Protein backbone atom coordinates (compact mmCIF):
# COMPACT_ATOMS: atom_id res chain seq x y z
CA UNK A 1 0.00 0.00 0.00
CA UNK A 2 3.07 2.52 0.68
CA UNK A 3 4.74 1.49 -2.65
CA UNK A 4 1.12 1.82 -4.33
CA UNK A 5 0.16 5.38 -3.31
CA UNK A 6 4.28 6.27 -3.73
CA UNK A 7 3.58 5.38 -7.37
CA UNK A 8 0.55 7.52 -7.58
CA UNK A 9 1.78 10.07 -5.84
CA UNK A 10 4.59 10.35 -8.12
CA UNK A 11 2.01 9.82 -10.88
CA UNK A 12 0.68 13.69 -11.10
CA UNK A 13 4.23 14.98 -10.39
CA UNK A 14 5.47 12.89 -13.53
CA UNK A 15 1.42 14.80 -15.63
CA UNK A 16 3.52 17.83 -14.12
CA UNK A 17 6.39 17.86 -16.47
CA UNK A 18 4.61 16.09 -19.20
CA UNK A 19 2.68 19.25 -19.60
CA UNK A 20 6.23 21.35 -19.41
CA UNK A 21 7.65 19.95 -22.59
CA UNK A 22 3.87 20.71 -24.63
CA UNK A 23 3.87 23.92 -22.45
CA UNK A 24 7.24 24.46 -23.72
CA UNK A 25 7.33 23.55 -26.99
CA UNK A 26 4.05 25.05 -27.87
CA UNK A 27 5.87 28.42 -27.00
CA UNK A 28 9.42 27.48 -28.49
CA UNK A 29 8.01 26.71 -31.77
CA UNK A 30 6.48 30.34 -31.65
CA UNK A 31 9.77 31.55 -30.75
CA UNK A 32 11.02 30.10 -33.49
CA UNK A 33 9.30 33.01 -35.92
CA UNK A 34 12.46 34.87 -35.20
CA UNK A 35 15.57 35.66 -37.69
CA UNK A 36 14.80 34.21 -41.46
CA UNK A 37 11.58 31.99 -40.32
CA UNK A 38 8.12 32.37 -40.51
CA UNK A 39 6.83 35.85 -38.67
CA UNK A 40 9.98 37.64 -38.80
CA UNK A 41 10.86 36.32 -42.31
CA UNK A 42 7.32 38.19 -43.03
CA UNK A 43 8.70 41.21 -41.67
CA UNK A 44 12.26 40.78 -42.73
CA UNK A 45 9.95 40.39 -46.17
CA UNK A 46 7.89 43.04 -45.21
CA UNK A 47 11.30 45.28 -44.35
CA UNK A 48 12.94 44.27 -48.04
CA UNK A 49 9.51 45.65 -49.23
CA UNK A 50 9.54 48.65 -47.43
CA UNK A 51 13.42 49.19 -48.60
CA UNK A 52 11.91 47.89 -51.89
CA UNK A 53 9.30 51.15 -52.06
CA UNK A 54 11.76 53.11 -50.61
CA UNK A 55 14.00 52.59 -53.95
CA UNK A 56 11.03 53.31 -56.04
CA UNK A 57 10.61 57.33 -54.91
CA UNK A 58 14.63 57.37 -55.07
CA UNK A 59 14.48 56.80 -59.06
CA UNK A 60 11.33 59.07 -59.72
CA UNK A 61 12.32 61.71 -56.97
CA UNK A 62 16.58 61.32 -56.59
CA UNK A 63 17.67 62.30 -53.12
CA UNK A 64 19.87 65.29 -52.34
CA UNK A 65 23.48 64.83 -54.23
CA UNK A 66 26.70 65.62 -51.98
CA UNK A 67 26.90 68.79 -53.91
CA UNK A 68 23.32 70.11 -52.58
CA UNK A 69 24.30 69.26 -49.09
CA UNK A 70 27.89 71.32 -49.29
CA UNK A 71 25.76 74.09 -50.84
CA UNK A 72 22.83 74.34 -48.67
CA UNK A 73 24.74 73.94 -45.45
CA UNK A 74 27.55 76.52 -47.13
CA UNK A 75 24.79 78.70 -48.23
CA UNK A 76 23.72 78.18 -44.79
CA UNK A 77 26.64 79.66 -42.92
CA UNK A 78 25.62 83.12 -44.62
CA UNK A 79 22.15 82.54 -44.89
CA UNK A 80 22.21 82.63 -40.91
CA UNK A 81 25.23 85.21 -41.03
CA UNK A 82 24.14 87.54 -43.30
CA UNK A 83 21.44 87.87 -42.04
CA UNK A 84 22.35 87.90 -37.85
CA UNK A 85 24.98 90.80 -39.68
CA UNK A 86 22.23 93.15 -40.20
CA UNK A 87 20.16 92.32 -37.20
CA UNK A 88 23.40 93.15 -35.15
CA UNK A 89 24.29 95.83 -36.91
CA UNK A 90 20.82 96.93 -37.03
CA UNK A 91 20.26 98.05 -33.06
CA UNK A 92 24.06 96.95 -32.07
CA UNK B 1 -1.66 36.21 -39.64
CA UNK B 2 0.29 37.96 -36.46
CA UNK B 3 -2.87 39.01 -34.70
CA UNK B 4 -4.32 34.98 -35.45
CA UNK B 5 -0.91 33.40 -34.30
CA UNK B 6 -0.75 35.22 -31.07
CA UNK B 7 -4.15 34.51 -30.70
CA UNK B 8 -2.97 31.08 -29.98
CA UNK B 9 -0.22 32.29 -27.36
CA UNK B 10 -2.67 33.58 -25.28
CA UNK B 11 -4.43 30.13 -25.01
CA UNK B 12 -0.89 28.83 -24.63
CA UNK B 13 0.11 30.91 -21.75
CA UNK B 14 -2.85 29.95 -19.54
CA UNK B 15 -1.87 26.71 -20.73
CA UNK B 16 1.33 27.27 -18.59
CA UNK B 17 -0.54 29.07 -15.98
CA UNK B 18 -3.18 27.15 -15.07
CA UNK B 19 -1.61 23.99 -14.88
CA UNK B 20 1.44 25.01 -13.66
CA UNK B 21 -0.30 25.93 -10.39
CA UNK B 22 -0.82 22.33 -9.81
CA UNK B 23 2.60 21.29 -9.53
CA UNK B 24 2.97 23.53 -6.35
CA UNK B 25 0.06 22.00 -4.85
CA UNK B 26 1.32 18.59 -5.35
CA UNK B 27 4.53 20.08 -3.84
CA UNK B 28 2.88 21.54 -0.85
CA UNK B 29 0.16 18.69 -0.40
CA UNK B 30 3.65 16.55 0.36
CA UNK B 31 4.56 18.93 2.83
CA UNK B 32 1.58 18.49 4.84
CA UNK B 33 2.02 15.05 4.89
CA UNK B 34 5.61 15.32 6.19
CA UNK B 35 4.29 17.70 9.33
CA UNK B 36 1.67 14.49 9.79
CA UNK B 37 4.71 11.69 9.71
CA UNK B 38 6.48 14.22 11.70
CA UNK B 39 3.44 14.95 14.22
CA UNK B 40 3.03 11.09 14.74
CA UNK B 41 6.72 11.12 15.06
CA UNK B 42 6.76 14.02 17.59
CA UNK B 43 3.64 12.38 19.59
CA UNK B 44 5.73 8.84 19.74
CA UNK B 45 8.54 11.14 21.09
CA UNK B 46 5.92 12.26 23.34
CA UNK B 47 5.25 9.41 24.18
CA UNK B 48 9.03 8.44 24.93
CA UNK B 49 8.79 11.34 27.03
CA UNK B 50 6.83 9.27 28.96
CA UNK B 51 8.71 6.27 28.75
CA UNK B 52 12.29 7.38 30.11
CA UNK B 53 10.14 8.60 33.06
CA UNK B 54 9.64 6.52 36.41
CA UNK B 55 13.42 4.56 35.27
CA UNK B 56 11.64 2.16 33.08
CA UNK B 57 14.46 2.39 29.80
CA UNK B 58 13.33 -0.83 28.34
CA UNK B 59 9.60 1.06 27.00
CA UNK B 60 11.78 4.26 25.57
CA UNK B 61 13.69 2.01 23.80
CA UNK B 62 10.87 0.18 22.09
CA UNK B 63 9.06 3.46 21.07
CA UNK B 64 12.14 5.24 19.50
CA UNK B 65 12.30 2.00 17.64
CA UNK B 66 8.62 2.17 16.01
CA UNK B 67 9.81 6.32 15.23
CA UNK B 68 12.69 5.08 12.92
CA UNK B 69 9.98 3.58 10.79
CA UNK B 70 8.57 6.83 10.14
CA UNK B 71 11.67 9.06 10.37
CA UNK B 72 12.52 6.94 7.53
CA UNK B 73 9.72 8.28 5.63
CA UNK B 74 10.69 11.64 7.33
CA UNK B 75 14.06 11.41 5.93
CA UNK B 76 12.82 9.82 2.41
CA UNK B 77 9.89 12.28 1.97
CA UNK B 78 11.99 14.79 3.30
CA UNK B 79 14.91 14.34 0.75
CA UNK B 80 12.14 15.08 -1.79
CA UNK B 81 10.37 18.45 -1.19
CA UNK B 82 14.11 19.66 -1.34
CA UNK B 83 14.69 18.16 -4.31
CA UNK B 84 11.41 19.67 -6.18
CA UNK B 85 11.97 22.84 -4.57
CA UNK B 86 14.36 23.72 -7.85
CA UNK B 87 12.17 22.79 -10.39
CA UNK B 88 9.35 24.65 -9.20
CA UNK B 89 11.25 27.89 -9.03
CA UNK B 90 13.80 27.30 -12.23
CA UNK B 91 9.84 26.53 -14.49
CA UNK B 92 8.71 29.74 -12.47
CA UNK B 93 11.41 31.90 -13.97
CA UNK B 94 10.79 30.53 -17.48
CA UNK B 95 7.61 31.72 -17.51
CA UNK B 96 8.37 35.03 -15.97
CA UNK B 97 10.97 35.38 -18.44
CA UNK B 98 8.95 33.77 -21.17
CA UNK B 99 6.05 36.49 -20.62
CA UNK B 100 8.05 39.28 -20.05
CA UNK B 101 9.48 38.05 -23.54
CA UNK B 102 5.74 37.65 -25.40
CA UNK B 103 4.91 41.14 -24.44
CA UNK B 104 7.55 42.58 -25.94
CA UNK B 105 7.04 40.92 -29.10
CA UNK B 106 3.31 42.22 -29.22
CA UNK B 107 4.91 45.22 -27.96
CA UNK B 108 7.18 45.16 -31.11
CA UNK B 109 4.43 43.92 -33.12
CA UNK B 110 2.31 46.93 -33.19
CA UNK B 111 5.58 49.45 -34.26
CA UNK B 112 6.44 46.58 -36.87
CA UNK B 113 2.83 47.52 -38.37
CA UNK B 114 3.42 51.17 -37.93
CA UNK B 115 6.21 51.07 -40.34
CA UNK B 116 4.76 48.18 -42.74
CA UNK B 117 1.78 50.87 -43.40
CA UNK B 118 4.42 53.60 -43.84
CA UNK B 119 5.14 52.28 -47.55
CA UNK B 120 2.00 51.39 -48.49
CA UNK B 121 1.34 55.08 -47.53
CA UNK B 122 4.21 56.29 -48.40
CA UNK B 123 4.09 54.77 -51.98
CA UNK B 124 0.79 55.79 -53.17
CA UNK B 125 2.06 59.32 -52.91
CA UNK B 126 5.17 58.40 -54.76
CA UNK B 127 3.59 56.34 -57.54
CA UNK B 128 1.50 59.96 -57.87
CA UNK B 129 4.31 61.77 -57.23
CA UNK B 130 5.15 60.14 -60.49
CA UNK B 131 2.82 62.35 -62.91
CA UNK B 132 5.78 64.86 -63.54
CA UNK B 133 8.04 65.29 -66.08
CA UNK B 134 7.21 63.04 -69.55
CA UNK B 135 4.56 60.70 -67.12
CA UNK B 136 0.89 60.80 -66.91
CA UNK B 137 -0.71 63.98 -65.44
CA UNK B 138 2.59 66.16 -66.51
CA UNK B 139 2.61 63.83 -69.56
CA UNK B 140 -0.91 65.42 -70.09
CA UNK B 141 -0.11 68.98 -69.80
CA UNK B 142 2.84 68.01 -71.64
CA UNK B 143 0.64 66.74 -74.31
CA UNK B 144 -2.02 70.08 -73.53
CA UNK B 145 0.90 72.69 -73.56
CA UNK B 146 2.36 70.74 -76.77
CA UNK B 147 -1.44 71.23 -77.96
CA UNK C 1 -8.86 23.46 -1.62
CA UNK C 2 -5.27 23.50 -2.07
CA UNK C 3 -5.22 23.29 -5.78
CA UNK C 4 -7.36 26.79 -6.20
CA UNK C 5 -5.06 28.70 -3.14
CA UNK C 6 -2.51 28.14 -5.20
CA UNK C 7 -4.33 30.05 -7.91
CA UNK C 8 -4.30 33.19 -6.19
CA UNK C 9 -0.92 32.96 -5.44
CA UNK C 10 -0.29 32.75 -9.21
CA UNK C 11 -2.33 35.97 -9.79
CA UNK C 12 -1.41 37.07 -6.72
CA UNK C 13 2.29 36.06 -5.45
CA UNK C 14 2.83 35.75 -1.68
CA UNK C 15 5.07 38.33 0.33
CA UNK C 16 8.37 36.98 -0.09
CA UNK C 17 11.27 36.95 2.46
CA UNK C 18 13.06 39.97 1.78
CA UNK C 19 9.07 41.86 2.41
CA UNK C 20 9.71 39.64 5.83
CA UNK C 21 13.29 41.48 7.08
CA UNK C 22 12.19 44.82 5.50
CA UNK C 23 8.68 44.76 7.49
CA UNK C 24 9.43 43.50 10.30
CA UNK C 25 13.14 45.56 10.29
CA UNK C 26 10.79 48.85 9.40
CA UNK C 27 8.19 48.09 11.50
CA UNK C 28 11.11 48.45 14.57
CA UNK C 29 11.68 51.58 13.73
CA UNK C 30 8.23 52.17 12.90
CA UNK C 31 7.48 51.42 16.77
CA UNK C 32 11.30 52.81 17.78
CA UNK C 33 10.69 56.41 16.19
CA UNK C 34 7.17 57.20 17.07
CA UNK C 35 7.52 56.26 20.62
CA UNK C 36 10.99 58.19 20.40
CA UNK C 37 8.70 60.97 20.06
CA UNK C 38 6.09 60.46 22.32
CA UNK C 39 8.97 59.49 25.03
CA UNK C 40 10.25 62.85 24.27
CA UNK C 41 7.07 64.82 23.67
CA UNK C 42 6.19 64.55 27.37
CA UNK C 43 9.16 62.77 29.15
CA UNK D 1 16.25 52.68 4.64
CA UNK D 2 17.80 49.32 4.68
CA UNK D 3 21.33 51.31 5.25
CA UNK D 4 19.97 53.11 8.36
CA UNK D 5 21.11 51.59 11.70
CA UNK D 6 24.11 50.48 10.00
CA UNK D 7 23.05 47.33 8.62
CA UNK D 8 24.50 46.89 4.72
CA UNK D 9 23.85 43.47 4.07
CA UNK D 10 20.32 44.10 3.50
CA UNK D 11 20.90 47.31 1.22
CA UNK D 12 23.08 44.87 -0.97
CA UNK D 13 20.20 42.38 -1.64
CA UNK D 14 17.93 45.74 -2.17
CA UNK D 15 20.05 46.96 -4.47
CA UNK D 16 20.35 43.83 -6.16
CA UNK D 17 16.68 43.24 -7.59
CA UNK D 18 16.81 46.50 -8.84
CA UNK D 19 19.50 45.64 -11.40
CA UNK D 20 17.15 43.69 -12.43
CA UNK D 21 14.82 46.19 -13.24
CA UNK D 22 17.59 48.31 -14.24
CA UNK D 23 18.41 46.00 -17.11
CA UNK D 24 14.93 47.20 -18.13
CA UNK D 25 14.98 50.55 -17.72
CA UNK D 26 18.15 50.37 -20.01
CA UNK D 27 17.04 47.94 -22.58
CA UNK D 28 13.70 50.22 -23.00
CA UNK D 29 15.59 53.59 -22.56
CA UNK D 30 17.49 52.50 -25.52
CA UNK D 31 14.07 51.83 -27.73
CA UNK D 32 12.55 55.11 -26.54
CA UNK D 33 16.17 57.00 -28.12
CA UNK D 34 16.31 55.07 -31.10
CA UNK D 35 12.50 55.21 -32.09
CA UNK D 36 12.34 59.54 -31.50
CA UNK D 37 14.43 59.55 -34.59
CA UNK D 38 11.82 57.38 -36.94
CA UNK D 39 9.03 59.60 -35.51
CA UNK D 40 9.96 63.41 -36.51
CA UNK D 41 11.58 61.74 -39.95
CA UNK D 42 8.33 60.32 -41.04
CA UNK D 43 6.38 63.98 -39.51
CA UNK D 44 8.97 65.37 -41.66
CA UNK D 45 8.02 63.29 -44.46
CA UNK D 46 4.26 64.56 -43.85
CA UNK D 47 5.04 67.95 -43.68
CA UNK D 48 7.13 67.79 -46.90
CA UNK D 49 4.16 65.70 -48.81
CA UNK E 1 11.19 15.87 -22.36
CA UNK E 2 14.81 15.77 -23.02
CA UNK E 3 13.98 15.85 -26.98
CA UNK E 4 11.76 19.21 -27.40
CA UNK E 5 14.44 20.86 -24.86
CA UNK E 6 16.91 20.26 -26.79
CA UNK E 7 14.85 22.02 -29.84
CA UNK E 8 14.72 25.35 -28.09
CA UNK E 9 18.95 25.24 -27.48
CA UNK E 10 18.72 25.49 -30.62
CA UNK E 11 16.37 27.84 -31.83
CA UNK E 12 17.13 30.04 -28.83
CA UNK E 13 20.74 29.13 -27.96
CA UNK E 14 21.84 28.83 -24.40
CA UNK E 15 24.34 31.10 -22.58
CA UNK E 16 28.03 30.55 -22.92
CA UNK E 17 30.75 30.22 -20.58
CA UNK E 18 31.85 34.05 -22.02
CA UNK E 19 28.78 35.23 -20.84
CA UNK E 20 28.86 33.54 -17.56
CA UNK E 21 32.12 35.09 -16.23
CA UNK E 22 30.95 38.86 -17.83
CA UNK E 23 27.05 39.01 -16.13
CA UNK E 24 28.96 37.77 -12.68
CA UNK E 25 31.99 39.41 -13.51
CA UNK E 26 30.27 42.61 -14.29
CA UNK E 27 27.88 41.69 -11.49
CA UNK E 28 30.63 42.55 -8.98
CA UNK E 29 31.51 46.00 -10.15
CA UNK E 30 27.43 46.37 -10.77
CA UNK E 31 26.76 45.50 -6.97
CA UNK E 32 30.63 47.29 -5.99
CA UNK E 33 29.43 50.40 -7.84
CA UNK E 34 26.29 51.15 -6.73
CA UNK E 35 27.05 50.49 -3.17
CA UNK E 36 30.28 52.80 -3.95
CA UNK E 37 28.05 55.88 -4.23
CA UNK E 38 25.17 54.42 -1.93
CA UNK E 39 27.98 53.79 0.92
CA UNK E 40 29.48 57.41 0.02
CA UNK E 41 26.20 59.58 -0.57
CA UNK E 42 25.50 59.34 3.30
CA UNK E 43 28.79 57.91 4.82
Amino acid sequence: ERKYLELKSQKNLYLARLKSAIAAQKIEEIAGNLDNASASSLFERIETKILELEAERELLNPPPSPLDKKFEQWEEQQAVEATLAAMKARRS
Amino acid sequence: LLERLLGEMELELIELRRALAQTIATFKSTERQRDAQQLIAQRWYEKAQAALDRGNEQLAREALGQRQSYQSHTEALGKSLGEQRALVEQVRGQLQKLERKYLELKSQKNLYLARLKSAIAAQKIEEIAGNLDNASASSLFERIETK
